[PDB]
């Protein structure tokens, strides 16, 4: 289940830094 | 390939934005010049009203959010509101994602983070076990045997394995770390970035995964072998000496039958017929089959176990040695003679003080060495690993094709796939990814012929322990013994996971269910360490006998 983890880690790291491109887009 | 699709639907917004504002007509009142406020598109608004735009498309979570609205108010002065700091404001806050997401989120980061010291620490333990174990066998110089030389290499997979995992989440830690600068940032992060190195290392995993099914299938295999390869004290001297059917004459003159069994040292060979009647109670006319030459075979080693007994030189060493290093001794005794072999006083010294290594240098600098250096080359070996080894046909070669040969038709046709057609993240994905069976299936044909082979095994090890044929002691029971304890052990946490792992609904007991899987599998370094390495009795005698040497050297003498 290692990958699998490892692969909804990334999935989530991934989409928690798209809302946080949104945050730098509502500030400048 | 979140962050991905949503910088270049961003990228298609400002342009098509600045499109869309262009033929806009020019304005006949006071208004708020059309706008690109890096967020949203505003056009020309009439003073004091409020403007009021549909969610930009090009976020995440624009499927949801698409009915609502963003607002900006045009000041009446002409030049829109500006923020605190005089920075472009907008009211974008029933555009923001659901407020019950961002706290399931928060929640989820933990749980990501307090799993992942958990499995480092299962997975440090385990590769650290191992490499200590791979230190172990090569410093002892104990790497020469097939055993060893196999569990090394089972040992390199496992470190593989459980290494490539540490340095995949310690790139993505490196990778998220990083913080959205400007465009110029994100623009260098995607395309100019080390997202390789995560997918190069992701391979190295993949491939520790297959090569470990690989490695573990070639243990069964080495060990169906040496059961099924019965040597013992016969096999080495048939082989050594040779085994003679029909009746020969020796070197003296006298007749002698199978492995030098003298009938009668007069010249009479007519005599010499009837006195080998006598032993297995019927006429032979002079031939006797492989049974019969094995069970007669076995009062001559009898005699001569008995000659060393009686011989004072001899006894002491005798006593002190293995089943495997006591056949070398009288195989030995069998060539040179009793007196001959009283001669190796040194050699025999330090054989009876356990000092396997340099009691077969020493026995290789011999006169013994130089006359019959093919003999003497196997016996030595024999003295220094206590194994049949040398009198064995070894399929090394073989094992190497299938424990590294075999992953690697696998993962590189899966690599090429995936830099292709599946160019997404990390790709550690394993389980219905579609092509997912590229990986899967070579483990699924190694578990499936391990299992067979196991069957086998534990069948062919019954009966050789009901036909009392191998001793509690024999090295092939301790190596039987761990690896009939890891081929279970590691079987039955397949079978099990297979239904605690049947959690598909996304979540966090998904993720706990999928961590407990990988957790309890992250010590299985430690495993194949303990049981090939740190269990062995003879690894832990050397290292009990090497500390010693040192308890003398640093304390009485400096
Ligand atoms: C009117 O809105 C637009 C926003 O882009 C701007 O108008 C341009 O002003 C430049 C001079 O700086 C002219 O060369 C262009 O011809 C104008 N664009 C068009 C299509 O008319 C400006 O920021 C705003 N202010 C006004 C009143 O021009
Ligand atoms: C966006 O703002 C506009 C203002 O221009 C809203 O549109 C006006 O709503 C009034 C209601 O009295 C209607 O006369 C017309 O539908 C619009 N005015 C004219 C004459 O064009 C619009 O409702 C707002 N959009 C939303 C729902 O957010
Ligand atoms: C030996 C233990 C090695 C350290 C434990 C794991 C660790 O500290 O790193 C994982 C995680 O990223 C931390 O939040
Ligand atoms: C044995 C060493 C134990 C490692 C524990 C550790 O360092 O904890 C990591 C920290 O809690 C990260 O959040
Ligand atoms: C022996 C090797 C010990 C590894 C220690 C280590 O660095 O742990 C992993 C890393 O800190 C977290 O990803
Ligand atoms: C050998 C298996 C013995 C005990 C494992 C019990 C596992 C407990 C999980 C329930 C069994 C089951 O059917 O799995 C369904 C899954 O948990 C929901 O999708
Ligand atoms: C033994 C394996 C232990 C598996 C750990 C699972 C766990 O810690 O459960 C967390 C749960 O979400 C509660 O916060």
């Amino acid at each position: 289940s290692q990958g699998t983890f490892t692969s909804e880690y990334s999935k989530y790291l991934d989409s928690r830094r798209a809302q946080d491109f949104v945050k730098w887009l509502l500030n400048t | 390939q979140v962050m991905d699709f949503l910088f270049e639907k961003w990228k298609l917004y400002g342009d098509q934005c600045h499109h869309n504002l262009s033929l806009l007509p020019p304005p006949t009142e006071l208004v708020c010049n059309r706008t690109f406020d890096k967020y949203s598109c505003w056009p020309d608004t009439p003073a004091n009203t409020t403007a009021n735009i549909s969610c930009p498309w090009y976020l995440p979570w624009h499927h949801k959010v698409q009915h609502r609205f963003v607002f900006k108010r045009c000041g009446p002065d002409g030049q829109w509101v500006r923020g605190p700091r005089g920075q472009p404001w907008r009211d974008a806050s029933q555009c923001q994602m659901d407020g019950e997401e961002i706290e399931v989120q928060k929640e989820v980061a933990k749980m990501y983070s307090s799993f992942q010291v958990m499995y480092t620490v299962g997975y440090s333990l385990s590769l650290g076990a191992l490499l200590l174990a791979l230190a172990i066998l090569g410093g002892l110089s104990k790497l020469h045997c097939t055993a060893n030389a196999i569990h090394a290499n089972l040992f390199a997979s496992f470190v593989l394995k459980a290494s490539s995992v540490l340095v995949i989440d310690g790139l993505l830690r490196t990778r998220y770390s990083q913080k959205i600068g400007d465009d110029l940032s994100v623009s260098t992060w995607l395309s100019d970035g080390a997202v390789a190195g995560c997918r190069v290392a992701a391979v190295f995993m993949q491939y520790g995964i297959v090569a470990n099914y690989c490695w573990l299938l070639v243990e069964g295999l080495y060990l169906h072998n040496l059961l099924g390869l019965a040597t013992n004290i016969f096999e080495m001297l048939r082989i050594d000496e040779g085994l003679r059917l029909k009746i020969y004459k020796d070197t003296e003159g006298y007749y002698t039958i199978g492995i030098g069994h003298l009938l009668t040292k007069s010249p009479s060979l007519n005599a010499a017929k009837s006195e080998l009647d006598k032993a297995i109670g019927r006429n032979t006319n002079g031939v006797i089959t492989k049974d019969e030459a094995e069970k007669l075979f076995n009062q001559d080693v009898d005699a001569a176990v008995r000659g060393i007994l009686r011989n004072a030189k001899l006894k002491p060493v005798y006593d002190s040695l293995d089943a495997v290093r006591r056949a070398a001794l009288i195989n030995m005794v069998f060539q040179m003679g009793e007196t001959g072999v009283a001669g190796f006083t040194n050699s025999l010294r330090m054989l009876q003080q356990k000092r396997w290594d340099e009691a077969a240098v020493n026995l290789a600098k011999s006169r013994w060495y130089n006359q019959t250096p093919n003999r003497a080359k196997r016996v030595i070996t024999t003295f220094r690993t206590g194994t049949w080894d040398a009198y064995e046909r070894s399929f090394f070669s073989l094992y190497l094709g299938i424990g590294w040969g075999a992953p690697m038709l696998f993962v590189v046709p899966w690599a090429v796939v995936k830099c292709l057609f599946e160019n997404v993240q990390c790709w550690t994905s394993n389980d219905n990814m579609g092509f997912w069976w590229i990986l899967r299936f070579p483990v699924f044909l190694a578990i499936l012929i391990n299992f067979f082979i196991f069957v086998r095994i534990v069948q062919l090890l019954v009966a050789k322990l009901r036909a009392r044929q191998m001793h509690h002691t024999d090295y092939k029971f301790r190596l039987a013994k761990s690896t009939l304890t890891l081929i279970p052990l590691l079987g039955v946490h397949e079978v099990v996971f297979a239904f605690v792992t049947d959690e598909h609904a996304q979540g966090t007991l998904r993720s706990a269910k999928l961590f407990f899987d990988l957790f309890l599998s992250s010590f299985q370094g430690l495993l194949v360490a303990v049981l090939y390495c740190f269990l062995n009795k003879e690894v832990q005698s050397e290292l009990r006998r090497r500390w010693h040497r040192w308890r003398l050297g640093k304390v009485l003498w400096e």
